[PDB]
């Protein structure tokens, strides 16, 4: 057979609940951004608005829009088709592989600029407002859109189009591999690791840890539940930003350093459930972050409702008269 | 906050030039949210003291007030002949708004006998009714002597007649059949 | 083994 | 400044009317309106508020549930709407200005309107001499009356009301006559010899 | 008539003059008072009176979770018990009389103010109540304790709120006016609107009246007038910005036709009620809770030309001509030709 090669071995019923998951996920997401730049647009009537918040809001919920609208066509054709897994060229490949890398670095940069914002918001409140303006907050996003469009380069030029089926000429097995030597797409990886997933993690880790400190100890030293919340809120988000964004970088490296005598049929549908795993934790991450905007914040809550709606001791003074 | 304001004289009679002594004094504290008002028979009334001690423009300086604890004074130093009219006190701090009683003032004149008229019933009452016209008399607290138990008797009071400051009263007994031939 | 990266 | 109450007269109970407070010389947003009523017999007594300028509105206790109070600002004008109209209504009305940015108290003044609520129909009057002349049984008031065509110790008494719902009128003449009887709501003129 | 208050405990009893304190640019009136202690009771004790100040600064994120951050803005605390000899030593007739009223229970007290304080303006609060304001705060207090330091005490403190008051002025200027030209690339011909007010000088509940008039020398055709009241209420200390808070808008439908006049009196009249429970709406400061007016405008001396910590109030009106022809710059493009014009709106004091 031209396609007995690209047999992936799964459990239909496992795949059909992952696939009511993503698509409930997906609808979900979907609905939380488009609500939240509903408010966002809703709220420019405050006076004393800070428009920053709203900049890095609305950067965050573009993000994950196009995370989640990026995700989803492909990632199902890649699931449902796994005995053609591209029937599209080289050219959609490489586009696409670079766009999901690109808005997976921007969706990182935002959680990390939303946590330097609140970092320098709760430890410095003078310098904070002193030191920053919309103009360098637009900057700033400028900058890193491009950072993350410049660091998704390399997968434009060390992957490309091969067929590695069992017929040399087959549309069946059209598969996006290296073109370029394991060793330098080795150090691309290791590369993509770094700035994707260690670095984010490290600055949000310690970012939250000190905000959780500084929160702990400034209003001790409903207000105590409020600070529960907060210290909740900041352990939740460190928590699922490592156990959602691991897998990204753990499947490539479990590709790149398993050797071909290593390789079994038991860790190639572990590979293959994984990579179902990581984009399912993909959907969590994208997400979870409006059902905790909402959570967070009241009126962000009430606006959502009513899109909701619309879908559906002192003691008295004394005197004396002078006479 | 329901504050009883008790106004005291309910009428009291003096002289051109004399100076009338009202007092209002308020069922609860009041510290400066007083006021008083006179009011014309048939004519809107018009705003005298304001806060207590201050005069309100186009009001003469001849009225004034104290305050004590509750109980407020309106003093007029030199009583005139325009100023014979209803005087009322105010609050104006707490919800509801109070009202007092209204005191007028009455012109201090001699004692006079009443001179009586007696009006039997006519024909066409009987198809009964006595009346009493007290003519020319002062105070207005007199006895009317019936020419005959008591009935139901509407006593009609006049204003008092600037020509000599007597009063006269109307008193009409109204009266069954059988009353006919006792009066 | 697997073919994609 | 002119405030004019309009509105009033005879009505019955059960009913409902409107009383209207034309303004002029001045603007609603710098002041508050106040009604009050005058009892027969009794002092004033505070019945509505409204506060443009804070947009607040204040019922008395004794018309909450029946009146209802709203006001045209490009007029000026208060419009009173009565409902469930009772005997102790009958009042004179004072419709008033007071200051909002200082509670001066009550500073302009219209002249007022009278209300009678009564079920009673419109009666001519019976006249009879007594020497007096007295007018009974006539409804509503006001009666005018004159003694010898107006040529003629004339004493006027004011009017009281009977226990039947009618009004009744004492006037005599002191002497050691003609009386020209005009109830003028209803235009009845009864010229009785005395 | 005089306000007192007494402590929890009873001992400590404050009586002040008046809660309004009225000041002007160059006068301003002066605090005075006195505070009755129980020398049997405070033994070994100090005990001051101070006059504080505050602000309690708002965010959108701190209005969800956050702490008030609270600034005081000056503080001046003088020694009451025991007496200071380098103290005023006249009294005032207030003074005075409560002096010989009293006795030697009570020691007399007095306090400046300096003439770059802020008025006392808070913020409309939000439809949530905390229970603590937001805006500028003053207080009297006067406290006992052994240490200055001692910020724990509560029963031998007392402490009462002032308003600083502003009136209005009585020697008004001219008649304020404004106009603006408009001309554009497509159409070179000018656009002229112009707009006067009545009177400079307004009184709290006044009316406004505005004569606008437009010259229209191009082709295009007049759609609607909108008139907008602002407040420019605008912060110093928290930072470098003014917030543009809506009071009063009206909308009128009176057309022009092209190259041809028009004169038109509109009346404006902003009804405190339809701005109720606006976030970013300043109001004179109360005390209770109570009902409160808008916030007065700041008179601020031309002289000095200094920034000043806390909420300066300044109202200004806008006119926005709404002009569009079709195709010029769009088909469903318009020109808004807006020009402002201050005024000041402030309470008079008689």
């Amino acid at each position: 057979a031209p396609s007995s090669e690209l047999d992936v071995n799964t459990d239909i019923y496992s795949k059909v609940l992952v696939t009511a998951v993503y698509l409930a996920l997906f609808v979900v997401g979907t609905v939380g951004n488009t609500v939240t730049a509903f408010t966002l647009a809703r709220k420019k009537s405050l006076q004393s608005l800070q428009s920053t918040v709203h900049y890095h809001l609305g950067s965050l919920a573009l993000s994950d829009l196009l995370t989640l609208l990026l995700a989803m066509p492909v990632e199902l054709y890649n699931f449902i088709w796994v005995h053609h897994p591209w029937a599209f060229g080289d050219a959609g490949c490489r586009g696409y592989y670079f766009l999901r890398d690109a808005c997976t670095y921007a969706t990182a940069l935002n959680v990390a600029s939303l946590s330097v914002e609140r970092y320098l918001a709760i430890c410095h409140p003078f310098k904070a407002k002193t030191l920053m303006s919309r103009s360098r907050t637009k900057k700033f996003i400028s900058a890193i859109w491009l950072a993350s469009a410049l660091l998704a380069v390399p997968m434009l030029f060390t992957m490309g189009e091969q067929n590695r089926s069992a017929d040399g000429q087959h549309a069946g097995g059209l598969v996006c591999t290296p073109t370029i030597h394991t060793a330098t797409v080795k150090v691309v990886i290791q590369v993509n690791t770094f700035m994707s997933f260690i670095f984010p993690m490290v600055v949000i880790s310690v970012l939250n840890t000190i905000i959780a400190n500084k929160l702990t100890v400034m209003v001790r030293q409903g207000r105590v539940q409020a600070l529960r919340h907060g210290v909740r809120v900041l352990r939740a988000v460190v928590i699922a930003f490592v156990v959602c964004w691991l897998p990204y970088h753990v499947r490539r490296l479990m590709f790149c350093y398993i050797s071909d005598e290593q390789w079994t049929p038991f860790l190639y549908d572990f590979y293959h459930y994984f990579y179902m795993v990581t984009n399912a934790l993909f959907y969590v991450s994208s997400t979870i972050n409006p059902i905790l905007y909402n959570l967070v914040s009241a009126n962000f809550r009430h606006i959502f409702l009513a899109t909701l709606a619309c879908l559906c001791h002192t003691l008295s003074s004394n005197a004396t008269r002078e006479t | 906050s329901d504050i009883q304001m008790t106004q005291s004289p309910s009428s009291l009679s003096a002289s051109v030039g004399d100076r009338v002594t009202i007092t209002c004094r308020a069922s609860q504290s009041v510290s400066s949210a007083v006021a008083w008002y006179q009011q014309k028979p048939g004519k809107a009334p018009k705003l005298l003291i304001y806060s207590a001690s201050s005069l309100y423009s186009g009001v003469p300086s001849r009225f004034s007030g104290s305050r004590s604890g509750t109980d407020f004074t309106l003093t007029i130093s030199s009583l005139q002949p325009e100023d014979f009219a209803t005087y009322y006190c105010q609050q104006y701090k707490y919800v509801p708004v109070t009202f007092g009683q209204g005191t007028k003032v009455e012109i201090k004149r001699t004692v006079a006998a009443p001179s009586v008229f007696i009006f039997p019933p006519s024909d066409s009452q009987l198809k009964a009714s006595v009346v009493c016209l007290l003519n020319n008399f002062y105070p207005r607290e007199a006895k009317v002597q019936w020419k005959v138990q008591s009935g139901n008797s509407q006593e009609s009071v006049t204003e008092q007649d600037s020509k000599d400051s007597t009063y006269s009263l109307s008193s009409t007994l109204t009266l069954s059949k059988a009353d006919y031939e006792k009066h | 083994r697997p073919y994609i990266l | 400044v002119q405030l004019v109450e309009s509105g009033g007269g005879l009505v019955q109970p059960g009913g409902s009317l409107r009383l209207s407070c034309a303004a002029s010389g001045f603007n609603v947003y710098s002041s508050s309106i106040h009604w009050v009523r005058q009892a027969p017999g009794k002092g004033l007594e505070w019945v509505a508020s409204i506060s443009s300028y804070y947009c607040y509105t204040y019922y008395a206790d004794s018309v909450k549930g029946r009146f209802t109070i709203s006001a045209d600002t490009s007029k000026n004008t208060a419009y009173l709407q009565m409902n469930s109209l009772r005997a102790e209504d009958t009042a004179v009305y004072y419709c008033a200005r007071s200051r909002q940015f200082w509670y001066s108290g009550l500073d302009y003044w219209g002249q007022g309107t009278l209300v009678t609520v009564s079920s009673a129909s419109t009666k001519g009057p019976s006249v009879f001499p007594l020497l007096g002349c007295l007018v009974k049984d006539y409804f509503p008031e006001p009666v005018t009356v004159s003694w010898n065509s107006g040529a003629l110790g004339v004493h006027t008494f004011p009017a009281v009301l009977q226990s039947s719902g009618l009004y009744s009128l004492s006037s005599v003449v002191t002497v050691p006559y003609i009386c020209n009887v005009n109830h003028k709501p209803s235009n009845t003129k009864v010229d009785k010899k005395v | 008539r005089v306000f007192k208050k007494a402590s929890p405990n009873g001992k400590l009893t404050v009586y002040l003059g008046k809660r309004d304190f009225v000041d002007h640019i160059d006068l301003v009136d002066p605090v005075d008072g006195v505070v009755l202690v129980d020398p049997e009771y405070l033994k070994e004790r100090r005990v001051y009176v101070t006059l504080t100040c505050a602000f309690r600064y708002g965010r959108e994120d701190l209005d969800v979770l956050g702490l008030t951050f609270r600034k005081d803005l000056f503080c001046a605390n003088v020694q009451s018990f025991p007496p200071a000899p380098e103290d005023k030593k006249p009294l005032t007739r207030l003074q005075e009389r409560l002096i010989k009223k009293l006795g030697e229970h009570a020691y007399p007290f007095t306090f400046e103010i300096p003439p770059n304080l802020p008025c006392s303006v808070t913020l409309q609060p939000g439809p949530e109540d905390t229970g603590k304001a937001c805006g500028v705060d003053y207080e009297v207090k006067a406290f006992c304790a052994e240490n200055l330091e001692e910020k724990i005490h509560k029963r031998n403190s007392v402490r009462l709120v002032i308003r600083k008051v502003q009136y209005a002025p009585e020697r008004p200027g001219p008649q304020p006016t404004a106009e603006t030209t408009r001309q554009f690339l497509m159409s070179d011909k000018p656009l002229h609107l112009e707009a006067s007010l009545d009177k400079e000088i307004y009184y709290h509940g006044e009316p406004i009246s505005v004569n606008v008039h437009v010259t229209n020398n191009t082709n295009k055709t007049v759609k609607k007038i909108k008139i907008s009241v602002r407040q420019y209420a605008d912060i110093c200390l928290f930072n470098t910005a003014q917030y543009k808070c809506p009071v009063a808008m009206e909308e009128a439908d009176d057309t022009v036709a092209p190259s041809s006049t028009f004169c038109k009196v509109y009346t404006l009249t902003p009804f405190l009620c339809n701005n109720r429970e606006k976030r970013g709406l300043a109001l004179d400061g109360k005390l209770k809770h109570e009902d409160t007016n808008l916030a007065s405008s700041t008179l601020l001396r031309e002289g000095a030309n200094r920034e000043i910590l806390g909420i300066i109030v300044s109202y200004k009106v806008k006119v926005k001509l709404v002009v569009s022809r079709g195709g010029l710059l769009g088909d469903l493009a318009s020109s808004d030709v807006a020009v402002e014009l201050p005024f000041t709106l402030m309470h008079p004091k008689p």
